[PDB]
């Protein structure tokens, strides 16, 4: 379950970085 | 727009990229848009290889059972174009790595459910213009 958690951690960080190599 | 026309839209992103030549017969204004989120979902996966060593598979081995704890926690804080796009990628990695390509089975229709009715539950099309 924890393993679940580092997933979503590493897409939240890739979703925000996206959104500003993207959001320029 | 119509909750009919997202469900659409989901259902046929998982289809083109299960290269599920089971085709449809559904609109141009669809299919543009499957278009901007299959280029999306690429250059998202780009940037998650770019800053991490591993990829998906480890945390997926039990998606039937954790896949919606998985999109609530990842917009548990907030909710942006850069995680809705993080989203339709873990599950274009389901269809192109986890499950078989070129049919399409129940563990599909399961994936499509749990995607659409997430990303309607949670109103994510009100931050996708894009």
């Amino acid at each position: 379950g924890g393993t679940m958690e580092n997933l979503s951690r590493r897409l939240k960080v890739t979703g925000d970085l996206f959104d500003i190599m993207s959001g320029q | 727009k119509s909750g009919t026309y997202w469900a659409t839209l989901i259902t046929a992103f998982l289809k083109t990229v299960s290269k599920v030549e089971e085709l449809d017969c559904v609109d141009s204004a669809v299919l543009v848009d499957v278009s901007k989120i299959i280029t999306l979902t690429q250059e998202f996966r780009r940037h998650y290889d770019s800053v991490y060593r591993a990829d998906y598979g480890p945390a997926l081995k039990n998606w039937k059972r954790d896949l919606s704890k998985l999109f609530t926690s990842l917009f548990v804080d907030v909710i942006n174009s850069g995680r809705i796009v993080g989203f339709f990628d873990v599950g274009r990695y389901v269809c192109e790595e986890v499950l078989c390509p070129g049919s399409w089975t129940e563990d599909h229709e399961l994936l499509n459910d749990c995607m659409t009715h997430f990303f309607i539950e949670n109103n994510l099309m009100n931050h996708f213009p894009l």
